[PDB]
């Protein structure tokens, strides 16, 4: 968006074509968000503090977005594992002489 | 003075009472050995066998 | 378990911690209900650190929020996440500090402190054990700069021995906004060098740079600024609530990073960062992530980092790597710059390995630095400080407050001093 | 079993009858074996 | 009726230890819970698990072991890993406040409301051993409080058992690869604590492992799993003769006549042969003239020093498998005769041997294959004086304008003792150039 | 089974009654028509400590309603609850006191109380064991503190052994409606320390601070006032009424309450106290209860208890709870404020443990304590009656009934001596 509608190859045309949507810059005519109410709970100075509708949240996520990996594992925890214990334990020497099913 | 040699009885108390302990827990493992040895005579003959 | 209390004074300090609390709340899996949605059990096993359980089983943030005007707070409160914080950690004035010194840490600051101080105190001697203290403001405005500094001193008369933190958005001549800016900040910059033992300093025009050149995007608003200072800041103390090789605390940080008591100033930075256009172009190596981190364009501070040789530096890696990589990688970019890095000194560089990355990413950098470079910003501080304290030009907002020159002239003094043995060793060699 | 050596490990030694009854009002399903997710959410529930 | 005491103090130490006791319990087939499998053992090993682990009276056995640490991540990461039901859940002490890189933190202000329980727990170990042979400990040295309550409690042990002999696997920090950036003020002092306590002191470098694994399991990117699992290996193929048969069976005890000439020249540094990978192995040799010449090739040793700078004066080597000591005698005379390996004039025998006829044992995951001969060899050189030297000036190099030293002096420490140590480790390294002059 | 009436006066009285016959009924599970719905044979088993057993298996409340206006019977008839009250304990009399004590003291009370006393007798005499009596009034008031004061005297000539409590009401200099009240309320206290057994004073002030900070609700009435007492009287007698570690009685907490026959006047309070939005961000445990317990201004008197020294204190715990914790808080509160506590009485903190909470809460605390700050209230009462005595101001309304100068000078001379003996024993040391 260089001083034009988004439509347009003017400089940086083509990363911003990738926006999420952002409802504000089309939005802010709704302002809204009057859902604070008088809480009566932070706070008193006896009156409640007076409540000036907000704005929209502006979006975020400008940190590099999540690769679709869940992850949350230990090093520790994956490198002994039981399952190499009980592998090399109560098997072995299967080498499928005759054929038959096995977990 | 007297500090002294109550100095010397006590030890000589503590270091009668420390060595009969030590005899008494010496004789105590030479048992051990050889009771283990008669109830683990089982194998190796078998064991020996195989 | 070592918690450790969160305090936030000023619009910036407000709304950079309420992105942090919102950025920390998606780590572990919170829900802006303050009710567990969490996947992995590591996500509770140090929950403590940073929030308290209340009955019901819902965790509230330990954080205390303070300023002269109740805007902030109303903003805060209706942002989202608005209702993890306890209503009783809210405490604000009804006339505002107008960018004046004096007036929040005089008048005003000395007669709301007493709350502040009653909250803080019964907060920290709720917990356990105490492990310290950070705080995030700002010295080029008024509230923020007078009465959080006031908070500053208060609470390191009556713990001596905890660890202190201090997160300053110290603000640069290239965005200026204000022109009592050189007035506060040699004022606040004179009276945290005696108190905290770390300062880290945030550059707005800085962020800026990273924003366009970087991420690439036309049209940034202070939104992602507070993220990337919330995920700085989260980086820091990875270790202190999850798993890792080799695990570092603040304490640690500390004794590596300060060689004399009064160098305690640092500059910082966080990888990786990309566009979104080049997300899925790029391999995930370590080798890459120290190229990335060590480059000077990078980091958060108007300073050039090139311009002085580094004293020390410190890495807090996160993700499952191997530890002769990351220190093989370390040994060949001490190495191949042995002009940047202060030769008295060997292996100035430290590192510590964490084992949970942030959230949908596998290696993460978190870098910080004492440096000689930030020299520059003091320097041009303090020539703006003079040129415009010469004429005595708006002082007598300040003078008409029971201030007096003298504590003016005691800070520039002050701070000049520190520019001075600051640079010394520069050109000290052994 | 492992219901029975955990409530020993609280130190809850009880007998075959009532550790059936404890196990069988939880596993309402009859199939025999109780998840101690909803366990601990029942008991975190009742101690709140 | 032979038992030791295994000591693991600080981040590393327990880390070292996860993987000890993992060899240690795979040996002598012993699942994770501590229950004997049965499985037809009918006494296999008979008594071959008492060294180091006690029979509870019915089933399952507990390890001679104490961990010490003061940051509670590693030890509650242990108590919640895979071997939670096998340790002693109140053995595993855990602190408060990290030391956090600082020796005064761990040796003045927090280190002393925690020696008194630790020395408790090994005066009730004692109590129930009764062959007591000596203690192994391990800790880290460029670290606070591993280098400060290692310090601690040798210091309490030295005057509280006295005679008993203690060894010590400690890892001195690596030529340039280091990770803090204090560590040379931790080393010296915890050096010069230990050099009049400890009985037997072994180099663990980091940085001569990763080479060693890199050109040998020809992995690029290890970590410290593959390091644990190396000193594992180490330390159970010297520990092996107490527990198992062998031909010439050697004593920990036979290792203070052997080894340590003069009381202060007691630093030695270990190899270890054969290392390799599961391919390259089935179509080689291993045969134990090729195993014993590559055990003494300098860059296989386990520490980061050229032996070709120095002089030998001990070498203690234990075999373990099938070898046949005709041919060890043959290797020997070999090694004798090579004359680039040479030995000071006044020492004309250097050899102590030992023999076993255990096998290595492999563990699944892995990366060393199942071998059927291997070597261990403890080696004192005068060319260690060289890491001193480096430490020295390092150590001068940064207190010539008191670098870091408030950290140290704010939390009860005097100010003067870092000379006597400095005065200290140069009479050690003057030893060690005096004992090389020839007569 | 040492069961306890209930003696009320004065419209304040009434009003104090109204709201604490509706909690005590809540709590026991009483329908407002006296017909038993609760849930747990623990609240059957201790009724007739207060309840009688009437016709049809109902219940009444054995309290007497005494006073010289009657429009106040025929607003707490109609209230609700107030089908529980016989007909029979309601006297009235068809004049009114006037505001003044001689009236209510002398002429009208003296003609009126023979009913009233004949009724309390007969109250008295049908129970099996009786264990005390308990009033509640004001001091301010003219029908209340004359007459109400003179049953008093009859009651403690009457009946020598038994134990006596007064909740009185004492006008503070601020929240004034009254301009006699200086005179009456000095004779009131002349005159009550002469019998009394025990006094808890009540200060509107002090729960108009409590409302207005505490709960945050911003249109406080007299029905919250009432409702905060009603909590705070129900509290002391929990462990009469219900099971619990440790019983204690009325004359257990005189006992180690009561260092000498003279200082009979105790300050108290209650805890937890919240607002609607601030329950779900707290954690109710024994920490944050103590914490709460010994604040300063969570106490329900103008006395500022850190002016003086702590004589005696005593804490009832509400719900169920290990010991040791409570021990361990009162360890560490007398520890750490050894300032605040007169050093030749160590240990002077009394706990007792009930297991049974107040309903809608999981844990509950009401402190009670003999402290020699109290002595700041008498002052200010002197103050403003020797002020207007010296000009014999307002004096002729009770010269008018016999009554002289005298009697004023008497009682001012009696509480300036209590006065200064309650700074004797706070200015002495061992
Ligand atoms: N080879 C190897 N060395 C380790 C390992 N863990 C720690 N170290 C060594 O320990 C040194 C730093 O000390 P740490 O173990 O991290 O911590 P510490 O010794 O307990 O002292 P503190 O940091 O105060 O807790 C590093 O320089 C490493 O050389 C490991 O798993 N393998
Ligand atoms: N990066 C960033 N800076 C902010 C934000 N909000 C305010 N600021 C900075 O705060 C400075 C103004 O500080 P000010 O509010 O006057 O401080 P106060 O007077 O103490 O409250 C400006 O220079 C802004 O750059 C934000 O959300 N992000
Ligand atoms: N706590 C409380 N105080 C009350 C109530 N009603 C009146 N008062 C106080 O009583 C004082 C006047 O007492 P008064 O009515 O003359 O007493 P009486 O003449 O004996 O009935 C005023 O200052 C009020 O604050 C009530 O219901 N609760
Ligand atoms: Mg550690």
């Amino acid at each position: 968006c260089d001083k034009y509608t988004t439509a347009l190859m003017m400089g940086n045309w083509y990363e911003e074509r990738l926006a999420p949507n952002q409802p504000f810059r089309e939005n802010l005519q709704t302002k809204s968000v009057r859902e604070e109410e008088a809480a009566i709970s932070f706070a008193s100075d006896l009156i409640p503090l007076s409540r000036v509708n907000r704005n929209l949240p502006w979006d975020t996520k400008g940190v590099i977005a999540d690769d679709g990996f869940k992850e949350f594992r230990s090093v520790n925890r994956t490198s002994y594992d039981p399952i190499n214990l009980n592998n090399y334990y109560n098997l072995g020497d299967c080498r499928q002489l005759y054929k038959h099913y096995t977990a | 003075m007297i500090n002294i040699q109550r100095s010397i009885k006590l030890n000589e108390k503590y270091q009668q009472a420390e060595q009969y302990s030590k005899k008494l827990e010496g004789i105590s493992r030479i048992t051990n050995w050889h009771e283990t040895k008669v109830k683990y005579d089982n194998a190796n003959q078998n064991k020996y066998a195989r | 378990m070592r918690e450790i209390v969160h305090i936030q004074g000023g619009q910036c300090g407000n709304q950079i911690g309420a992105k942090f609390w919102e950025v920390i709340s998606d780590e572990h899996g919170i829900d802006p209900t303050g009710t567990y949605h969490g996947d992995s059990d590591l996500q509770l096993e140090r929950i403590n650190v940073y929030y308290n359980e209340a009955t019901g089983g819902r965790y509230v943030p330990r954080a205390i929020l303070m300023d002269l005007e109740p805007g902030t707070m109303d903003s805060v409160r209706a942002g989202p996440f608005g209702q993890l914080f306890r209503p009783d950690n809210f405490v604000f004035g009804q006339t505002g500090a107008g960018n004046n010194w004096a007036k929040g840490h005089y008048t005003e600051g000395a007669e709301l402190i007493d709350s502040v101080l009653d909250v803080v105190r019964k907060e920290a001697e709720g917990c356990d054990c105490l492990q310290g203290f950070q705080i995030t403001h700002s010295l080029g405005g008024g509230t923020g700069s007078g009465m959080g500094t006031l908070l500053i001193s208060k609470v390191r008369e009556e713990y001596p021995d905890r660890i202190m933190e201090t997160f300053s958005v110290v603000p640069s001549p290239k965005v200026s906004d204000t022109v009592v800016e050189p007035y506060n900040a040699t004022l606040s910059v004179h009276q945290l060098v005696e108190n905290a033992d770390e300062c880290m300093v945030i550059d707005n025009e800085a962020l800026y740079d990273i924003c366009f050149r970087t991420l690439k995007l036309t049209t940034p608003t202070y939104g992602d600024l507070n993220h990337l200072v919330s995920a700085a800041m989260s980086g820091v103390t990875c270790c202190l609530r999850f798993p890792g090789q080799l695990n570092s605390d603040l304490r640690k940080l500390a004794v590596n990073l300060i060689p004399f008591p009064r160098l305690h100033f640092f500059m910082i930075g966080f990888a990786p960062l990309t566009s979104r256009g080049s997300q899925q172009y790029r391999a995930l190596t370590v080798p890459e992530l120290t190229q990335q981190m060590f480059d000077a364009k990078n980091m958060m501070c108007a300073a050039d980092p090139r311009h002085g040789r580094y004293l020390t530096a410190s890495a807090l890696f996160r993700g499952r790597m191997s530890t002769k990589e990351v220190d093989e990688q370390m040994l060949n970019v001490q190495n191949k710059n042995s002009s940047y890095f202060v030769e008295w000194i060997p292996n100035n560089i430290k590192s510590s390995i964490c084992d949970i990355p942030p959230k949908g990413l596998k290696m993460a950098v978190t870098f910080v630095g004492n440096s000689t470079a930030i020299q520059e910003m003091f320097k041009r501080v303090a020539e703006q400080f003079t040129a415009m304290f010469r004429r005595k030009a708006f002082l007598h907002w300040y003078t008409g407050e029971g201030m007096d020159e003298m504590e003016f002239t005691e800070a520039e003094s002050n701070m000049n001093d520190l520019v001075s043995e600051y640079q010394q060793y520069q050109d000290a060699t052994a | 079993s492992q219901f029975k050596a955990a409530l020993e490990k609280f130190g809850c030694v009880f007998d075959d009858k009532e550790i059936h009854a404890l196990f069988s009002k939880f596993d309402v399903n009859r199939s025999g074996k109780i998840c101690y997710d909803e366990f601990c959410g029942n008991f975190a529930r009742l101690g709140s | 009726m032979r038992e030791v005491i295994s000591i693991h103090v600080g981040q590393g130490g327990i880390q070292v230890g996860n993987a000890c006791w993992e060899l240690f319990c795979l040996e002598h087939g012993i699942q994770p819970d501590g229950q004997m499998p049965s499985d037809k053992t009918i006494g296999g090993g008979d008594d071959a698990f008492n060294t180091f682990f006690s029979e509870t009276g019915a089933g399952k056995h507990v390890p001679r072991a104490v961990f010490l640490d003061l940051e509670p991540t590693v030890i509650d990461e242990v108590r919640t890993g895979t071997y939670r039901q096998l340790f002693h859940p109140e053995q595993l002490i855990s602190g408060k406040e990290d030391a956090a890189n600082n020796f005064a933190r761990g040796h003045y202000t927090i280190g002393k409301e925690i020696v008194d329980l630790c020395l408790d727990r090994i005066r009730k170990l004692a109590d129930n051993c009764t062959g007591l042979q000596g203690f192994l400990v391990f800790n880290s040295v460029g670290g606070g409080t591993g280098s400060g309550l290692g310090s601690l409690l040798l210091e309490r042990l030295s005057v509280d058992y006295g005679k008993k002999s203690k060894l010590g696997f400690t890892i001195y920090p690596s030529p340039q690869v280091s990770t803090a950036v204090v560590e040379p003020y931790n080393s010296i002092l915890s050096t010069h604590s230990l050099l009049e306590h400890t009985d037997v002191a072994v180099m663990l470098d980091n940085e001569a492992i990763y080479d060693i694994c890199r050109r040998n399991l020809d992995i690029e990117r290890p970590t410290y799993t593959n390091l644990n699992r190396l000193i594992a290996q180490v330390i159970s193929s010297l520990t092996a003769s107490l527990r198992f048969d062998g031909a010439l069976n050697v004593d920990i005890t036979e290792f203070q006549t052997n080894l340590v000439p003069y009381p202060r020249i007691h630093f030695m540094l270990s190899s270890y042969a054969p290392i390799i990978s599961a391919e390259k192995a089935y179509h080689e040799q291993l045969s134990v003239a090729e195993i014993t010449n590559s055990a003494f090739e300098p860059a296989n040793m386990m520490a980061k020093c050229d032996p070709r700078h120095g002089k030998y004066m001990a070498c203690s080597m234990m075999y373990r498998g099938d070898v046949v000591p005709k041919d060890v005698n043959a290797s020997i005379a070999t090694i004798k005769t090579k004359r680039t390996i040479q030995f000071v004039d006044w020492c004309p025998t250097g050899f102590k041997v030992g023999i076993n006829y255990q096998p290595p044992t492999v563990v699944p995951g892995g990366d060393l294959a199942k071998v059927m001969r291997a070597v261990c060899m403890i080696s004192n050189s005068t060319a260690i004086a060289e890491v001193f030297s480096r430490l020295d000036h390092k150590f001068d190099l940064m207190y010539a304008k008191r670098a870091f030293v408030h950290w140290y002096v704010g939390e009860g420490m005097e100010e003067g003792e870092f000379s006597e140590a400095r005065e200290d480790l140069a009479a050690l390294e003057k030893d060690y150039e005096e004992v090389g002059i020839e007569t």
